[PDB]
């Protein structure tokens, strides 16, 4: 019952806060990654964060104006844009790594490819 | 760290062998992934050199050390979409270029 | 001024450490004086953590005036340290439920120690590294405590009230009691003088802490390891005395000289290894796992270092010393005619190397007064001092001391990483609650329980009781087996959990 719902896509002249609400899995032993897909272009990784801790990873194109957070209690993850120039007008996906569920022990494995994605929000600049 | 797919556009018939190959330029590791993205949908994990559950037994992945290749035994009409190879290291996520049709 | 507060807080750390050491080194003397079992002594030891728990939740929600409340805490420390000394003046002369006062004094000392740690760092960071220096100065306290305990355990319990020329027993005897009260009184006055210069939502975060499988696994692991450490250090003095025939003062001094320099260098080496080789979080976990493995192997090395049960006629042998055996032991013909209360703790061994329970039970009929007996029928001349330990036990004791030094060093290096390997796995904005919950779990479930259920098994290993009062002879083989097997059974699941933790932590995504 793993779900990943993204919301927050709207036209911007710039800043925008987008969310990736999760369900169906233990949020603590998981990570959230944002993927950018320009219209007609290929997938591009934006930012990543671990949910067990404050560990985050970022991309070269978006470092000084992109922030990513996660609220364990809310079971969701958030992404921030600032100074939205005319190059971040893509669709934003949110994805998680694979998670093993032996007994009640839950642990992720980054060696496994993303097994659950999101629908996506269209950000317009 | 960086992966690129040369084939990209690849046209074939129903009975045909499809081969998509991409190479890891920097920081080579076995953590490679294969995603199928239908137009206007989210990508789908297939190979990742093990078959994901629910994927038909016609997709296969292999590597000699740098040549990551995805093979389809028969190109059915249901898999005429774009394909991406993905390197998932620690603290780094990278994507290929895109191989369609 | 900040310098005056820094000096006062350093004195408070010294007093806290000194009080802790004084309480730790006096336990066996308390057991002997109050004729209580080791389970009750462990309960008294855990009453400190009970008192700390009764008040930590309050301070964790209120801040008022931090210096004033710290001063009140140190005053309560001194008051608890003196309350525990009071039964010396409120009791009669020692003869070779008063422990309730010791229990309440330890509780009061814990209540007083609770404010110093959180409020101190709150005031330090509010007006302005410092914590490490404060711990370094507080490391002076163990030194003073161990020296004072070693000095006071060789002075008689009733010093100043007896001529001391009439005391028959010696520190090597199993009925000797030192001047533990003085140690407690000195710690109390030191705490009082340290006090003087001073008066001049949530449950959702709780759920998240638990919903984190790595945090829960590490909490169970640290709980097991800290419980083993507490149960070993609580009875290390008593185990050494009852296993290798050492006096209380000698045991205190030797354990102090083992612990102080080792702890002082480990606190630095463990934190320097990480910063020098730039260990990642998984590297820190592997470091702590390797230290735990080495410590576990050294704990395994203690098992061959178990001296055999002393040859005692009546407990481990027949009353004549002819056959081996410990309850309802029958009387031999040479001993049946000279009937005795069968309950006379008068350690007097024979030249046969066999210790006998009492001169009546040994069959002795004449006494020299240095006391020598004659015509002991079942001894085939005696000597009032019970036969001491054998050279082989002495070499085992030397090996035990060396392995103890190495184990103590490894323990410090492993411990420093633990805390660093429990917050980095939690959100930065939630690290305070993680540290607090880990502290409550470890302090409660180790400090309050591990002494009690270690002492229960230790009593289970006892072979001769006084009055039941204080244990007289411990089954050395059984004592060692229980005292080491409990630690082994507490450490092995911790190791299995570490590998599980390493297995799970690695596959994780790290930024
Ligand atoms: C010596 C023994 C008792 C040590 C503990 C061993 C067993 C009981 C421990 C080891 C790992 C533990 C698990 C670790 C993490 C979780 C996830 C949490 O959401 C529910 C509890 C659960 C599922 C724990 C249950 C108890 C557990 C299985
Ligand atoms: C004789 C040689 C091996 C030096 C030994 C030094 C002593 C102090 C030991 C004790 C614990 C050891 C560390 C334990 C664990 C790790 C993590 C991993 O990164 C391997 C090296 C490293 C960092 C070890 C380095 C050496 C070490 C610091
Ligand atoms: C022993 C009895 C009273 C039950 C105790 C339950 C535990 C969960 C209680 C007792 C003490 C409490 C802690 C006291 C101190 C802190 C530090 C603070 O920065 C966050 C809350 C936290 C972490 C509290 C969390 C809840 C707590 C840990
Ligand atoms: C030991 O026994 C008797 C007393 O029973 C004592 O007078 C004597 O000197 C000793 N010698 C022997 C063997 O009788």
């Amino acid at each position: 019952e793993v779900q990943l719902v993204e919301s927050g896509g709207g036209l911007v002249q710039g800043s925008l806060r987008l969310s990736c609400a999760a369900s169906g899995f233990n949020f603590s032993s998981s990570s959230i990654h944002w993927v950018r897909q320009a219209p007609g272009k290929g997938l591009e990784w934006v930012a990543s964060i671990s949910s067990s801790s404050g560990s985050t990873s970022y991309a070269d194109s978006v470092k000084g104006r992109f922030t990513i957070s996660a609220d364990t209690s809310k079971n969701t993850a958030y992404l921030q844009m600032n100074s939205l120039r005319a190059e971040d007008t893509a669709v934003y996906y949110c994805a998680r790594y694979y998670i093993k569920r032996w007994w009640l022990m839950s642990w992720e494995d980054y060696s496994m490819g993303l097994d659950y994605w999101g629908q996506g929000t269209l950000v317009t600049v | 760290i960086q992966m690129t797919q040369s084939p990209s556009s690849l046209s074939a018939s129903v009975g045909d062998r499809v081969t998509i190959t991409c190479r890891a330029s920097q920081s080579v590791s076995s953590a490679v992934a294969w995603y199928q993205q239908k137009p206007g949908k989210a990508p789908k994990l297939l190979i990742y050199s093990s078959l994901y559950s629910g994927v038909p037994s016609r997709f296969s992945g292999s590597r000699s050390g740098t040549d990551f290749t995805l093979t389809i035994s028969s190109l059915q009409p249901e898999d005429f979409a774009t394909y991406y190879c993905q390197q998932s290291s620690s603290s780094l996520i990278t994507f290929g270029q895109g191989t369609k049709v | 001024g900040f310098k005056m507060f820094l000096a006062a807080l350093s004195f408070s750390y010294i007093a806290k450490a000194l009080g802790g050491i004084i309480m730790k080194i006096s336990i066996t003397q308390i057991e002997r004086r109050f004729d209580i079992s080791s389970s009750l002594a462990g309960l008294i030891d855990g009453s400190f953590e009970i008192g700390n728990l009764l008040v930590i939740v309050f301070v964790s929600y209120f801040g008022l005036h931090r210096p004033k409340l710290i001063g009140i805490g140190c005053l309560l420390m001194g008051t608890g340290s003196i309350l525990t000394s009071l039964p010396h003046f409120f009791m009669g002369y020692y003869r070779y439920h008063m422990w309730i006062y010791v229990f309440m004094g330890n509780m009061l000392r814990g209540i007083g120690e609770t404010p110093i740690v959180p409020l101190g760092i709150s005031y330090i960071d509010d007006f302005a590294l410092y914590l490490g220096s404060l711990n370094a100065i507080g490391m002076i306290g163990p030194v003073i405590g161990f020296a004072l305990g070693s000095l006071f355990a060789k002075m008689y319990v009733d010093i100043g009230y007896v001529d001391l020329s009439t005391i028959r027993i010696t520190p090597k005897d199993s009925r000797w009691v030192g001047a533990w009260w003085l140690g407690f009184l000195v710690s109390g006055l030191f705490s009082i003088i340290s006090s003087i210069p001073f008066f001049f939502g949530f449950f959702q975060s709780l759920k998240s802490i638990l919903t984190n499988p790595l945090y829960v696994i590490f909490l169970l692991l640290t709980l097991l390891q800290v419980s083993s450490f507490i149960g070993s250090f609580t009875y290390v003095f008593k185990y050494m005395e009852q296993q290798y025939g050492q006096s209380a003062s000698h045991a205190n001094f030797l354990l102090g000289i083992i612990t102080i320099p080792t702890v002082a260098t480990g606190m630095f080496l463990g934190g320097f290894i990480i910063k020098k080789f730039k260990l990642s979080l998984v590297g820190i976990a592997k470091f702590s796992f390797l230290t735990s493995m080495i410590s576990f192997l050294f704990q395994l090395l203690y098992f061959p270092l178990i001296c055999e049960s002393k040859s005692v006629a009546g407990l481990t042998l027949t009353y004549d010393g002819n056959n081996s055996v410990h309850v309802d032991v029958p009387l031999s013909y040479c001993n049946s005619e000279c009937n005795c209360d069968e309950s006379q703790w008068e350690p007097v061994c024979g030249n046969n190397g066999i210790t006998y329970l009492s001169p009546c039970l040994a069959g002795c009929k004449s006494s020299s007064g240095h006391t020598v007996f004659y015509n002991c029928s079942c001894v085939e001349s005696a000597h009032l001092g019970e036969c001491p330990r054998d050279n082989t036990c002495t070499r085992k004791f030397f090996i035990y001391v060396a392995i103890q030094v190495i184990n103590s060093l490894f323990s410090a290096t492993g411990g420093t990483t633990f805390i660093l390997l429990t917050v980095k796995i939690v959100q930065p904005e939630l690290k305070a609650l993680a540290m607090g919950f880990q502290s409550m779990v470890i302090r409660t479930l180790g400090g309050i329980l591990a002494p009690i259920y270690f002492g229960a098994l230790i009593d289970k290993t006892c072979m001769k009781w006084s009055t039941q009062g204080a244990c007289r002879i411990y089954n050395s083989v059984f004592f060692g087996r229980v005292y080491l097997g409990l630690s082994i059974a507490l450490r092995f699941p911790a190791l299995v959990l570490y590998i599980v933790f390493i297995f799970a932590m690695k596959k994780k995504f790290q930024g």
